[PDB]
């Protein structure tokens, strides 16, 4: 620890800073040339990151702190050249010349004048000062003061120059500071900033457009209404202007369709319609625009260039589904799937487990017996006379003949081949539920097809029959993938009839309301009129609350405008049991984001109140709405609910936490995980008949599982206990739901990454219907079988002109790379390098090879995979 | 810039999460108490229900009975036997002999029968899980995969296609030959569905006498109780060579279990929904009585795949590693005189390690050269091949 | 504490009050080997020097062994005829330093104390490092494999100190090379049959305990026994 | 804790803190729900109350349970210390999760119902190989060959510490590792240094002890040992000198090969189990490898196969340096004229001569070790 002799710094770097006031005042030359020498001494022997124990950076702040405060603050006349030295020598130690709190005093040395990176040509690391300005000084300079004096007049282009400085200083993770200079800057008016930043974003480079992409889209997944309204369309035009690939429009701009602007979606569709270069990316965009995120498309692209470019519309409308039909006919033939049915052999060891067998002889088991034909024959396992499970019970439980004829729609699931040929032999029978399920399959089979199968051709033969009930079920279901106003004109007088039987008028708003997503509030007005006519004079059974109010929401979902509030919330301001229909559409419009200000009022408004049989229904629906907002958190709330609800409600409930704290997960997803999937057994390995155990008794998920273990263990211990008089439906319906096909499981609103593709309208009725009892046997087989028909489920393909090459596949896990070094790593599931056309993959992203260069997507789940091998 | 504030707002709200978790209660981590915020179920009723109107009904064993009058004979562990009676509250029938039942501690009367005995040591083979092998990647057995699948799954899959013709399906098959005997078994182990069980026969050599036989018996019991089951046998060479015994009594414990097992499939009301496959290292000295028809129908073999299946394997264990895109894999097999696909995967591994040796990512011919010559001739000296090439 | 016999009121099974053994002591009672000390040494002098050098040194001087920077030893091995002091000197050596004198014959009547099944014998180590100033002894084929199973264990793996062991045998040339690794063993010592002065002194030792007659002449008798043994 | 593993930025952007404050919001909300439940409706303390009633119900004399069977309809059969079993009930508060045949359960006193369970004081056998501490120094202390040594480094340490390199290579690491050479070259010591570097589970046992004077046990010992090893953690177990079990025979053994064969067979199987192999890698160390059963040498069971040679004299000098560095020797050390004595000596012989000469010094209380001491050393240690 030697000190002395060679210690030049306790000599020349000691006195010249110390005697700087003794050599600056009335000394023009001795100040500058020696100050320039100090500048060189601090910029020459310190840039080498070898001795951070600098003779200056660790000794010149001993005395030069008060002295430099006498130099720059106290002099007030730092002229042209000498201050170029002051803000270059008193600035590199200036973070170290002071203590920790620099976040408010990066100014007194630097802010007096910006020294023209010149002392950073050979050293990497006052942008902190510009951040100070933007975040505090600009904040309270333009909070309600959008336009003001110099504090914005220069601060705007100062932010612009430092923004060009982010990706021009070192090209390291300093690049990712431009979002940290554009979004915190003018928090709400992100337009006035990104309008200025994107123009430069076009001209900097065409490679770093992806790190900023993922970062900003994580900024957007959850986003303030202003931020979701501005920064999205500010991050949107990157492939439109900054790059020329433009193919990220479809599945990464749909989020701007419903919340942002109901017309910007179709105008960007027009943008696609203008740049039709060339064949492939056009198909790529337009594919998902009809059958994978929205509808009203199969009649959108029939203009005057209909040969194969514009005539792609019939493809996207019916022939893409037909191509997947040939897929499910040939490939599913190839891999494993035959026509059918061994699930009864499965339950063969239920007779020798502990004693005497042949004791389970349950009757409502017939409900699951229709499932043995519906579920296990989903996705093109067509059959003939195998429908005896849907023929004997069809002809032997009046209500059970609809399940025996709705299982047929699941047999030829999503089919377009032979409905009018498989239903003919089982139509002319005039048993209400046989014809009901058959004419409803007339909409089930062609669901998504929405072609000339049942506009008014199949189910009109049952609405001239007002059988009456399901006549709108399949009719509007075939038009789920449609929004043609003709059908709403065809069946508006259904509710406009105010039928003396509520069994149809109830779900009338569900049928007519689904087909539409936007304006024409005549639906809402007529429905609220019928509400206050009939839902007013009633404080009894929730059919008027389980069936009526949901049409309103499903006609005004996905718009964080808050405009629907003062319109429809003011429309169902009524008695509390009618106020059940009040806050639905209030919350129906915030699917994937995080606005916890909305979450606290899902607990503040009515937590327990001690709820002496007063607001258990309203609070059940409160918890129901709480199931939304979390469907797509970009991994921000997937835990935040499975913990909060389990801790608060399911632990400390009265009728909410004992009967409604579970459907959260059923609404959430069908992924499959030990967090919440095995958590339902916690309330399910304990039946607890005290509360209405058909709450606990009332597998809704897809993605076949190995959870057969505890299910069959309970069924074994269910030989004596766990009776079957009504739960025989339960056991095997649940056993059949998840593993209906080994495929056809991707309906959890995670597409592209998490873009919706819903999914929501056709499904919501069921999981909003099991409230609570009285429909587990009679009034629930209208929707227990074939409720949701929005299922798009495979991604890994080639889909080119020929399907010549097999593929170049290497499927991997979900991505987590946010800030890394170039090039960013992709994923660690690189082990499997195969060439399969395998199933989609729930937590899956596929990374290709074989020099295809992927100029098709690079980010669509039908990777069309253009190619070129300019890499010899 | 806000590093201190962000980290402290992180960890302080984590500490508050901890505090509010403890407010609920997760501490007092117990020795068998349920999750603290869960077990509140058993609070008033269940507690005073599972106990007050509920009695033990002590486990009990039957002896015999008499008609027209209950008068059954019980047997219990430590206490003596008693002429006893059942409960009216159960059907008067299924309390016949050879059975375990429950009997109250006090009235000494029956309430319910219980499953037959278990010996969980024998439960330790209900494998319960099908791993992820597939007949795809085991090629070469071109005329073996089908030869297996026919007498392996087809009857269960088509219990008509062999019935209308009025012919009985075969029952037994064994493997012989690192030819891939266990691999082919694992592939057949996964793909099926019915209750699959296996036993490493080596786990039968006891220290007492006969214990293995009793265990095998209970195994066949739980088998017959099952309605569609398949048993696999692993390396039964240990289970007994032969009754070559002479003078001094040796190895006799083995042959005892041997004969006992071998009875368990021939004549006298046989199994039923029961088929099996075993496999040896050296069949040279296996028992004849097992070779008997009706026990040992098929004799599918695993030899050295030729070059064709070998080429397919070269595809198989290389198609998932960065390599030269234009190698002539033909020569690879061309320098594989006698080997197993295991050794193919081995050569692949060695080449990969020689690649990661200095820097590269994709493979070259040279890597394969060094992998082969080393693995082949440097590792030649032992190579374990001959004494099994003669199966002796 | 563990191994604490206790009183407990029986109605409500309430643990009430307190009441055994150290199992090693029980083992020793089972053995009852001839406890002794240096005084009864008959002609074993340089032997005494060497055994002291090897055993006592690496206890009280852990700084010397490394002041030399030399590795400490781990074991000792002897040989000789039938009864010469193989265990006689072994007992005393342990005695003059307070080493819990322990031996094992691979027996079973002793075995119940250590391990329930006690598949191996290493299980004795559980107590070995429990009473550190202690020694285990090995007598006169499985004794050799036991010696292996003991030596190769406390070989850097078990850094615990204060554990010394000695095997006993004759004609060392008949045991396994597994006990011949030039580093596996530390050193041996020679025990020669009794000569003149040793024979005389052993007489002297095994005489003083008797009420002689006036005049003794150990010398004559010593001139008579032709080194049959020390027994 | 363990809230949400998405803290991906690790930078000073809005992402981290937004996660933090939103979790703050949900945590405040759930804590205030927990508060408001007791606000109007305390109805008990529920800290130690839901537990007081349990203690009330749970039988004061805790009866040692012994799980044998499972009927999870909250009532199964349990036994007694001598096996006076019955058909007692089970309750909700017992977390019916780890129920397994042969478990330490808790039984009520009156009806013997399941009070609960108990953790296992374990194990009177694991500890016997459960590794205590780093026993020795770095490989750098060994030296002499360092090539195949580096090969073992690559095959063993490299995998865990770089679970990426083989991944970019897209290949899982090798399975088997083995040494072989003459008696005294570096097969056990090397393993010692291996463990010295490691940060994973480790055990040690000798094949010689595998034989038991009874019949059949040793096999089951192997089974359960592999099981327990696999059950714990990143682990590499090792057995020294298996060939022992294949070379000698102890008359105390009940039979002969009649158990050797079967035990070794099941053994070899247990490294190629069709079932989940799990996170295990094995090293080997034998003096007579040529003569043991080659079946074990099958590719796939054993992968990395490395020879152990006679170190060279020019390296013997380095060994000298090793065992002579930190001793205050005498200046007369001419190590070379001592190296060539045994034309094929071992690295153990260096330590031998060194420590022997030191003993010679200690006898005469001297300090620096002179050459004639080396003379007498070479004479004693070698000439027998
Ligand atoms: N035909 C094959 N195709 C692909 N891999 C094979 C083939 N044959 C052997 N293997 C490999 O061999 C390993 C498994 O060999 P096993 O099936 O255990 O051998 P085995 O013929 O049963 O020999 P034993 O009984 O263990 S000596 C795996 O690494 C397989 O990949
Ligand atoms: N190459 C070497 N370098 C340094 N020291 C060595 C070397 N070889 C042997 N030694 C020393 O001698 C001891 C013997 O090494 P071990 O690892 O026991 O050899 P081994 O070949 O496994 O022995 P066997 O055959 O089981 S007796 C080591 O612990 C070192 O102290
Ligand atoms: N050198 C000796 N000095 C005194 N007594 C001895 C000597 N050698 C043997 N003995 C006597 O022999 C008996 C013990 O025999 P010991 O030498 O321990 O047997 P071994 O060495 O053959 O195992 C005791 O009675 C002991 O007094
Ligand atoms: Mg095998
Ligand atoms: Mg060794």
């Amino acid at each position: 620890m030697e000190e002395g002799g060679r210690d030049k710094a306790p000599v020349q770097p000691q006195q010249s800073p110390a005697a700087a006031p003794g050599g600056t005042d009335e000394k023009p030359s001795g100040k500058e040339r020696r100050d320039a020498g100090d500048k060189d001494k601090e910029q020459e022997l310190s840039e080498e990151d070898k001795q951070l124990q600098d003779e200056l950076e660790m000794l010149v702040e001993r005395l030069g702190e008060k002295d430099t405060s006498l130099y720059r603050p106290a002099l007030e006349e730092l002229r042209r050249q000498i201050r170029s030295s002051t803000t270059s020598m008193t600035s590199v130690p200036k973070p170290l010349k002071f203590l920790r709190p620099h976040y408010g005093k990066l100014k007194e040395i630097y802010e007096n004048m910006a020294p023209g990176k010149r002392f950073a040509a050979d050293i990497i690391s006052a942008m902190t000062m510009s951040g100070e300005r933007e975040c505090l000084k600009y904040r309270l300079v333009g909070s309600q003061e959008e336009l003001a004096s110099w504090g914005h007049e220069y601060v705007r282009h100062l932010a612009g120059e430092v923004a060009k400085e982010w990706q021009e200083l070192d090209d390291a993770e300093k690049v990712q500071r431009e979002p940290l200079l554009t979004l915190v800057k003018e928090i709400v008016p992100y337009n006035m900033a990104h309008n200025a930043e994107h123009e430069a974003c076009d001209l900097l480079m065409e490679i770093e457009q992806v790190d900023m992409l993922e970062k900003d889209i994580d900024e957007n997944a959850y986003a303030k209404v202003c931020l979701y309204l501005t920064s999205c369309v500010n991050y949107v035009p990157e492939p439109e202007n900054s790059a020329l690939l433009r193919c990220a429009l479809g599945v990464f701009r749909k989020f701007s369709r419903f919340p942002e602007a109901l017309r910007l979606a179709l105008m960007l569709n027009d943008m696609e319609l203008v740049e039709d270069i060339f064949t492939s990316c056009k198909d790529v965009v337009v594919q998902k625009q009809m059958a994978f995120m929205l509808g009203r498309h199969g009649v959108f692209l029939e203009l005057s260039e209909d040969v194969e470019e514009y005539e792609d519309l019939t493809e996207i409308m019916s022939n893409v589904q037909l191509n997947s039909n040939f897929l499910a006919l040939a490939r599913e033939l190839d891999i494993m799937e035959p026509k059918v049915d061994d699930i009864y052999k499965t339950h063969l060891e239920n007779n020798r487990f502990g004693g005497s067998g042949s004791q389970v002889d349950s009757a409502r088991m017939n409900l699951a017996s229709s499932f043995v034909n519906g579920f296990v024959n989903a996705a093109f396992g067509q059959d003939k006379l195998l429908t005896d499970d849907g023929n004997k019970w069809l002809y032997k439980k009046d209500h059970g003949m609809l399940s025996a004829a709705a299982s047929l729609g699941m047999i030829l699931l999503w089919d377009v081949d032979g409905g009018l040929t498989q239903i003919d032999k089982y139509l002319y029978s005039s048993e209400d539920y046989i014809k009901s399920g058959a004419l409803l399959a007339c909409g089930i089979v062609n669901s998504g097809v929405r072609n000339e199968c049942d506009p008014a051709l199949a189910l009109l033969s049952d609405y001239v029959l007002h059988m009456r009930l399901g006549s709108i079920f399949g009719l509007g279901l075939a038009y789920a993938g449609s929004n043609r106003e003709d059908v709403l004109t065809l069946l508006l007088p259904v509710m406009g009839d105010s039928k003396s039987s509520m069994e149809v008028a109830g779900v009338t708003a569900l049928a007519c309301g689904m087909i539409a997503v936007g304006s024409c509030n005549g639906d809402v007005t007529s429905t609220i009129l019928q509400t206050i006519m009939e839902k007013s004079e009633t404080e009894l059974k929730d059919t008027y609350a389980r069936w009526l109010p949901l049409g309103l929401g499903l006609n005004h979902l996905g718009k964080g405008e808050a405009i629907e509030a003062i319109l429809a919330a003011l429309e169902v301001v009524s008695e509390p049991f009618r106020s059940f229909a009040n806050t639905l559409v209030d919350v129906c419009a915030y699917a994937g984001s995080g606005n916890v200000l909305k979450v606290q009022q899902l607990l503040h408004i009515c937590s327990e109140h001690f709820d002496s049989k007063e607001k258990e229904e309203d609070k059940d629906k409160k918890e129901k709405k709480d199931k939304d907002k979390k469907e797509a958190p970009a991994d921000m709330g997937a835990h935040q609910g499975v913990a909060v609800l389990g801790i608060a409600l399911i632990a400390m409930g009265e009728e909410i936490g004992a009967e409604m704290a579970l459907r959260t997960f059923g609404h959430l997803l069908r992924y499959g995980e030990p967090t919440l999937r095995r958590a339902v057994p916690l309330a399910l390995a304990l039946i607890s008949v005290s509360n209405p155990r058909l709450n606990i008794l009332d597998s809704h998920d897809a993605d076949p599982e190995v959870s057969y273990n505890s299910i069959f263990a309970m069924g074994m211990v269910g030989s004596g206990t766990n009776n079957a008089r009504l739960a025989a439906m339960l056991r095997q319906l649940a056993q059949y739901h998840a593993k209906d096909p080994n495929n056809l499981f991707m309906v959890r609103l995670a597409q592209g990454l998490t873009h919706l593709g819903k999914g929501t309208l056709t499904l919501c009725p069921y999981h909003s219907d099991r409230q609570l009892m009285s429909q587990v046997a009679v009034a629930g087989l209208l929707t227990v079988l074939v409720s949701f028909l929005d299922v798009r489920i495979i991604l890994g393909k080639s889909h080119y002109v020929l399907y010549g090459l097999v593929a170049a596949m290497q499927p991997r896990m979900l991505v987590t790379f946010d800030e890394e070094l170039r090039p960013l790593p992709v994923s660690v599931r690189v082990g499997q390098a195969v060439d399969v056309v395998g199933q989609a993959g729930k937590p899956k992203t596929i990374t290709g090879f074989q020099t295809h260069t992927t100029p098709v997507l690079l980010a669509g789940e039908r990777a069309e995979l253009a190619t070129e091998e300019f890499l010899p | 810039t806000y590093s201190r504030q962000i980290k402290q707002v992180e960890d302080d709200i984590q500490q508050l999460l901890k505090k509010i978790n403890e407010l609920t209660g997760i501490k007092e981590s117990d020795t068998g108490l349920a999750p603290p915020a869960l077990w509140d179920l058993a609070a008033d009723k269940q507690t005073l229900q599972s106990e007050q109107p509920l009695q033990v009904a002590r486990c009990t064993k039957i002896i015999n009975a008499d008609s027209e009058d209950p008068k059954y004979i019980i047997n219990v562990k430590q206490f003596a036997k008693f002429v006893v009676d059942l409960s009216d509250q159960v059907a008067p029938t299924d309390i016949e002999e050879g059975m375990r039942v429950g009997v109250d501690r006090n009235k000494y009367q029956i309430h319910i029968p219980l499953p037959p005995k278990i010996d969980p040591t024998v439960t330790m083979m209900q494998v319960e899980e099908k791993p992820d092998v597939t007949y795809s990647d085991v090629g070469g057995c071109k005329e073996q995969i089908e030869k297996l699948r026919e007498v392996v799954e087809t009857p269960l899959l088509h219990p008509e296609r062999f019935v209308n013709l009025g012919i009985e399906p075969p029952k037994g098959v064994l493997l012989f030959g690192g030819t891939g005997k266990t691999l082919c078994a694992r592939a057949v182990a996964n793909r099926t569905d019915a209750c699959f069980i296996r036993v490493i026969g080596s786990e039968l050599v006891q220290k007492y006498v006969g214990e293995g036989a009793r265990m095998v018996r209970e195994l066949f019991e739980m088998a017959r109780t099952k309605k569609a089951c398949l048993i696999f046998f692993d390396e039964i060479d240990a289970i007994g060579g032969a009754r070559f015994d002479d003078g001094a009594g040796g190895d006799n414990e083995v042959q005892r279990t041997m004969l006992e097992l071998i009875n368990q499939l021939d004549g006298f009301d046989p199994r039923g929904n029961i088929k099996v496959l075993m496999a040896t290292n050296r069949p040279d000295t296996l028992d004849p009585a097992l070779m008997r028809p009706g026990r040992l129908d098929r004799k599918i073999e695993f030899s050295l795949p030729d070059l064709e299946g070998r080429t397919h394997i070269f595809k198989i264990h290389a198609r998932s590693m960065s390599v030269e895109r234009d190698i002539r894999f033909e020569l690879l097999a061309r320098l594989c005189p006698n080997s197993t696909g295991a050794e193919i995967r081995s050569v692949c591994t060695e080449a990969g390690m020689f690649a990661i040796r200095a820097r590269r990512k994709i493979a070259t011919e040279k890597d394969f050269l060094e992998a082969v010559n080393k693995v082949i001739k440097s590792y030649a000296k032992f190579s374990a091949t001959p004494r099994y090439m003669t199966y002796n | 504490t563990p191994n604490c016999r206790v009183a407990l009121r029986n109605d409500s099974y309430t643990l009430h009050k307190i009441l055994k053994v150290d199992p090693l002591v029980s083992l020793m009672m089972v053995e009852k080997v001839p406890d002794s000390t240096y005084e009864m040494i008959g002609g074993l002098d340089k032997q005494i020097k060497e055994i002291k050098e090897v055993i006592e040194l690496p206890v009280k001087h852990p700084e010397l062994f490394e002041a030399l920077g030399i590795a400490q030893p781990k074991g000792v091995l002897l040989y000789g005829p039938p009864g010469t002091g193989k265990t006689l000197l072994a007992r005393a050596v342990a005695h003059h330093t307070d080493c819990t004198f322990i031996r094992v014959s691979g027996s079973e009547l002793v075995q119940k104390f250590i391990g329930e099944g006690a598949r191996m014998v290493r299980e004795l180590f559980v107590m070995a490092r429990e009473h550190a100033p202690s020694i285990i002894f090995m007598d006169e084929s499985e004794v050799q494999r036991t010696m292996l199973e003991l030596l190769n264990q406390l070989d850097g793996f078990e850094a615990t100190k204060n554990i010394k062991v000695i095997m006993a045998t004759n004609r060392i040339d008949i045991l396994d090379s597994a006990l011949l690794r030039p580093g596996r063993i530390d050193r041996k010592i020679e025990f020669p049959p009794p000569n003149e002065e040793a024979r005389l002194d052993i007489l002297k030792i095994h005489s003083r305990k008797m009420n002689l007659t006036r005049g003794i002449n150990l010398r004559k008798i010593a001139e008579l026994m032709p080194g049959a043994s020390g027994a | 804790a363990s809230k949400l593993p998405l803290v991906t930025p690790h930078t000073q952007c809005r992402l981290k803190l937004l996660k933090l404050e939103r979790i703050k919001d949900y945590l405040l909300m759930e804590e205030e729900f927990i508060r408001n439940q007791e606000q109007m409706k305390p109805l008990e303390e529920k800290q130690e109350e839901e537990r007081s009633k349990v203690d009330d119900l749970r039988g004061t004399p805790m009866s040692v349970g012994t799980l044998e069977e499972i009927i999870d309809d909250n009532h199964a059969i349990v036994s007694t210390s001598v096996g006076s079993e019955h058909y007692v009930s089970i309750l909700s508060f017992v977390d019916k999760d780890l129920l397994e045949p042969g478990c330490s359960v808790l039984l009520n006193h009156k009806v013997h119902a399941v009070i609960g369970v108990l953790m296992d004081d374990t194990d009177p056998l694991v500890t016997v190989m459960k590794v205590e501490k780093a026993p020795q120094e770095t490989y750098a202390d060994i030296g002499g060959l360092d090539n195949q040594i580096q090969e073992i480094k690559e095959s063993v340490e490299l995998p865990l510490t770089h679970p990426e390199y083989y991944e970019e290579m897209g290949i899982k690491p090798p399975k088997g590792v083995i040494l072989y050479g003459p008696p005294g070259t570096g097969k056990t010591l090397l393993a010692k240094a291996v463990a010295n570097q490691t940060s994973a589970t480790f055990l040690r046992v000798v094949g010689s002890e595998l034989i038991q004077k009874y019949l059949g046990d040793g096999p089951k010992l192997v089974r359960e040992l592999f099981r327990v090893a696999e059950e714990h953690a990143p682990s590499i177990v090792f057995i020294d000198e298996i060939d022992a079990i294949g070379t000698k025979r102890y008359d105390s053994n009940s039979g002969g090969e009649r158990e050797i064969q079967r035990t070794m067979l099941e053994l070899l199987n247990q490294l190629d189990g069709f079932d989940s192999r799990g996170d295990v890698k094995v090293i080997m160390a034998t003096n007579r490898i040529e003569t043991l059963d080659p079946a074990l040498i099958r590719p796939g069971r054993i992968d990395r196969k490395i020879e152990f040679p006679l170190p060279d004299e020019k390296t013997k000098k380095r060994i000298f340096q090793i065992h002579t560095s930190r001793m205050t020797l005498a200046d007369d050390v001419t190590l070379d004229d001592l190296i060539m004595a045994k034309d094929d000596l071992s690295g153990a012989d260096i330590k031998a001569i060194c420590t022997e000469a030191g003993l010679m010094a200690l006898r005469e209380r001297r300090m620096k070790v002179t050459n004639e001491d080396f003379k007498k050393s070479k004479e004693n240690v070698l000439y027998k």
